RNA sequence: GGCUCAAACUAGGAGCCGAAGCUGCGGAUUUGAAACUUGUUUUCAAGUGGUAGGGGAGCGUUGUGUAAGCCUGUGAAGGUGUGUCGUAAGGCAUGCUGGAGGUAUCACAAGAGCGAAUGCUGACGUGAGUAACGAUAAUGCGAGUGAAAAGCUCGCACGCCGGAAGAUCAAGGGUUCCAGUCCAACGUUAAUCGGGGCUGGGUGAGUCGACCCCUAAGGCGAGGCCGAAAGGCGUAGUCG
RNA sequence: CCACUGUCGUUGAAAAGCCAGGGGAUGACUUGUGGAUAGGGGUGAAAGGCUAAUCAAACUCGGUGAUAGCUGGUUCUCCC
RNA sequence: UGAAAUAGAACCUGAAACCGUGUGCGUACAAGCAGUAGGAGCCUCAAUUUAUUGGGGUGACUGCGUACCUUUUGUAUAAU
RNA sequence: GUCAAGUAAUGAAGCGCACAUGGUGGAUGCCUUGGCAGUCAGAGGCGAUGAAAGACGUGACAGCCUGCGAUAAGCUUCGGGGAGGCGGCAAUAUCCUGUGAUCCGGAGAUUUCUGAAUGGGGAAACCCACUUACCAUAAGGUAGGUAUCUUG
């Protein structure tokens, strides 16, 4: 089986979290946690939180051995965008997209 | 630089206020029109 | 000064074929046994068998 | 009697996008581009139904020329020899024989060469 | 490309290639002609590129009747695949999704069909993780708290203003003031901080200001004058 | 108070600014508060200037769905 | 709990644009409206007394091939 | 086995196509509390007994909406009705109710301030009064009156 965690609504662009996700996809839980704890990217704190939640789900709700677990699948999806107005010169306005993202992690043997 | 709106309460209430509207027949028509549209603000 | 056509998603992603997160080198501290960034002290102050606090 | 266009517009656009399956980029995804690509595909297909009859005769004639020159004759003398011998075998079948049955094509060349 | 008794030129000859032309085979269709004769049947002849435009035949959609019918929780509409049928518009069946409606047939009526109108609304792209983060007065470190501290608090040091970048007001604003608590949003970064959220508190006058008494400009103005009406002016006054 | 020159800035810090210089600075000076003049009208040491980022006739609403021999667009199918 | 929770409160259905992940095939010596007519190889379902056909995915390689609308005498037009 | 010559296959930083499975988004379908056009009738006004329109209050309970007006989600009475109820968001608490509540219909009472606004004035919801009667003895309270015009 595959155990899931979801981190819907992280205040960050999915394009940014995707670089973090690409490096932990398919790795063992230990190696992936190392990569996430020593990354300098903001998206790594979100990916690490979601991965830790998925590991705890697999250990508590399903009684799996987290020693044989691995990041079976991970992907980031776009969340809801907050729309803000940015004033510019000469009385002109721009729209600002404050993008959010959904992180889905599934761990399994 | 100096802009178009320079607020003054006395000047606002004396050019646009309720008693200024009620002093004229045309101001009372302004009020009748605002009441017919149902505006929550009759006068400044 | 601006594009004459929108870029295709294929070319947009070929330009991102060089984007990559940096992965830190890690080691095990001889005294504590703990993982740390290479050439960096551990989170608790140990580097190369030497305390700092 | 107000008519909403949603359902019919949807199924109409799905027909076009279905015919545009496998096309690159916007050509399989967005309707304004897919509908031109489908029309152009039909135009090319109409033109190439005609052109394929020319291309395959081209191919048969090439293979017959090779087969006849293997036997000591050119295409323009071999076809003349067939028409003089009253042999009605078409170029499609002659090319098939030249490709897959060399001795029979040798026999046909012998008949044409005896007719000249 | 390459070509010189040519792969050039002249004059002849014979083959062959070559088009959606012509022929062959199958199918459709317009008109006309013949006969079981409103497609009932077979034929035959001539046709069938097309803008503006004229003429003919239909498809689908919403709604009315047919219909207190018929279908439908043993799964309606819609969505999404697949198969199949028709010259086309399109029809039919069916898997999955969906969960309460739909509608045969024949008539009847249209808010009846969209890719363009620098069309209208919403959503979402490309540019691009690019430019920028708003005065070049400036920060360093130690503690504290905290999930987390370059930015908060405290401390030491450094720097800046000082006819201000300090202080008191009027105008304007209106709770922003003070404390506690929170960090989603807001703050162009983070935030434990805030003029942000939430909950409480806080403004005390005979003398300060207003009100009040008085009048300026200028208003309004018993009577009065003027003017189709509306109104305009104006005395005493009354406001300001 | 003003705005002569230049650089900068021109998707600005800013729908007219900054910086460095510049002019007037007891006067036809500047400035606060209140008031007056209203659209073919006002006001103007006069540039058609200004009259709320709008001026060779403001703004709002209405006549009004102005008119447009012009430009754009005009949505299913097949047959002659 | 509920019939149902990709009915969980941004909550019926949940299209498209747009953006991910996975699987199969192709793609790093080759010049252009990106298709079309052919066509090798591979992958996958079925039959079939067993690598042959049939269906599906992909498409090395060859030929041909300058979008659409509008407006024009005439547009790939570098005209809208 | 060496060497030589020739010739395959394998590669994927990334990308394409198809399918599978999601995200976003909010179309579609169904739905309705809301609109639109009429018919047949009725009515065609409200206001100095203070209107229309408001401001400020009013609850056990913070805001808004609704009602109400210092008697303030209401008071009296007359009828209806018969078991629940204290308006909505929107519940909670204290309670009321067959000694008839909530609720509905007729009538009455109360009815702040502004506004024709009418005692004067005014930047509406404010400032300042005069006067009659009564009560208080202190710096007031209660009930009134005081605009203009027309006609008598
Ligand atoms: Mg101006
Ligand atoms: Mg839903």
């Amino acid at each position: 089986m595959e155990v899931t965690a979801k981190l819907r609504g992280a205040a960050i662009s999915a394009q940014k979290v995707r670089l973090v996700a690409d490096e932990v996809r398919g790795k063992s839980i230990e190696r992936a946690l190392d990569i996430l704890t020593y990354s300098n990217k903001k998206g790594a704190v979100f990916v690490k939180k979601c991965l830790n939640s998925a590991i705890a789900n697999a250990e508590h709700n399903h009684g799996l051995d987290i020693d044989g677990l691995k990041v079976a699948t991970i992907y980031v999806d776009e969340g809801i965008t907050l729309k803000r107005i940015l004033p510019r010169a000469k009385g002109r306005a721009d729209r600002i997209s404050k993008r959010t993202c959904h992180i889905t992690i599934k761990v399994g043997e | 630089m100096k802009r178009t709106f320079q607020p003054s309460v006395i000047k606002r209430k004396r050019t646009h206020g309720f008693r200024a509207r009620m002093a004229t027949k045309k101001g009372r028509q302004v009020l009748a029109r605002r009441r017919a549209k149902g505006r929550h603000r009759l006068t400044v | 000064a601006v594009q004459k056509s929108r870029k295709s998603r294929s070319r947009r992603d070929m330009r991102r074929s060089h984007h990559h997160m940096t992965v830190a080198e890690l080691s095990v501290d001889a005294t504590t046994g703990e993982k740390h960034r290479r050439h960096h002290m551990t989170k608790d102050g140990f580097y190369r068998g030497r305390q700092l606090f | 009697a107000r008519v909403k266009r949603g359902v019919q517009a949807n199924r109409r656009h799905k027909k076009i996008l279905k015919r545009a399956k496998g096309y690159y980029g916007a050509r399989s995804r967005v309707y304004r581009v897919a509908v031109q690509a489908v029309t152009k595909a039909g135009q090319y297909a109409y033109r190439d139904r005609r052109n394929k009859k020319r291309t395959f005769r081209r191919l048969w004639i090439a293979r017959i020329n090779a087969g006849a020159r293997l036997n000591g004759l050119s295409y323009s003398r071999f076809i003349n020899g067939m028409k003089k011998a009253n042999i009605t075998i078409d170029r499609r079948v002659l090319a098939d024989i030249a490709m897959h049955d060399a001795a029979t094509f040798g026999a046909l060349v012998e008949k044409a060469k005896a007719e000249l």
